[PDB]
């Protein structure tokens, strides 16, 4: 979103934009190439815009939308939950026997300019320990609300 | 052992106590020590970075 304001045509021999005693410009957009194309700035001018953020509005819309009471306290039946904590270790112990096979492998001619030019962003750790934490919250989180309820009901 | 103890010689046969314990164990009950290992955990895992 962005709004605009005409500037008049006779001012054809100042500058546009007639800034005084303001640094605030630099900030909020730059014109970019798609914008300086057409009319600006010898058209019209860009300007700032804000947001009237207040209290009595911002916390009751977090807390109708991003907000659930009878939610935060489920168990989602293990049916489904232990089934996800099967597919995940097969390719994680592939991606452990693809990250024992580039350690056993350790190329050691030139080791610095080989591990620069030849990286792959999913071997070392990138896929070696993104769903192993994923497995270790979501049984902590299933646990723990597993042992609240016990506490609880009776 | 008659005067201190048991051993109460009767009808030729002596009477020993039962020792032995009756605890009746439901072990759900230490529920709150497992949910504060739970936590402590994920204390462990996270706070410090």
């Amino acid at each position: 979103i962005d709004a605009f304001r005409l500037i008049n045509a006779n001012m054809m021999v100042l500058g546009h934009e007639p800034r005084q005693t303001t640094s605030n410009l630099g900030h909020l957009n730059k014109p970019s190439i798609q914008a300086l194309i057409h009319g600006l700035n010898r058209h019209y001018y860009s300007i700032t815009i804000n947001y009237r953020k207040n209290e009595l509005e911002q916390k009751m819309l977090l807390n109708l939308h991003k907000k659930s009471w009878m939610e935060g306290l489920t168990l989602q039946d293990y049916s489904e939950h232990c089934k996800h904590n099967e597919s995940v270790v097969k390719e994680m112990l592939e991606l452990a026997k693809n990250y024992n096979k580039a350690v056993e492998e350790e190329d050691k001619m030139t080791p610095e300019q080989l591990a620069i030019k030849n990286v792959g962003k999913q071997d070392p750790k990138r896929h070696l320990e993104e769903h192993v934490d994923v497995l270790m919250t979501s049984n902590i989180v299933q646990c723990l609300a597993a042992m609240l309820d016990t506490v609880v009901f009776k | 052992y008659a005067k201190k103890r048991g051993w109460v010689l009767g009808p030729n046969n002596y009477y020993s106590f039962a020792s032995q314990q009756q605890k009746p164990e439901d072990t759900t009950i230490p529920s709150t020590e497992l949910a504060k290992q739970v936590i402590e955990y994920a204390r462990q895992l996270e706070m410090i970075v």
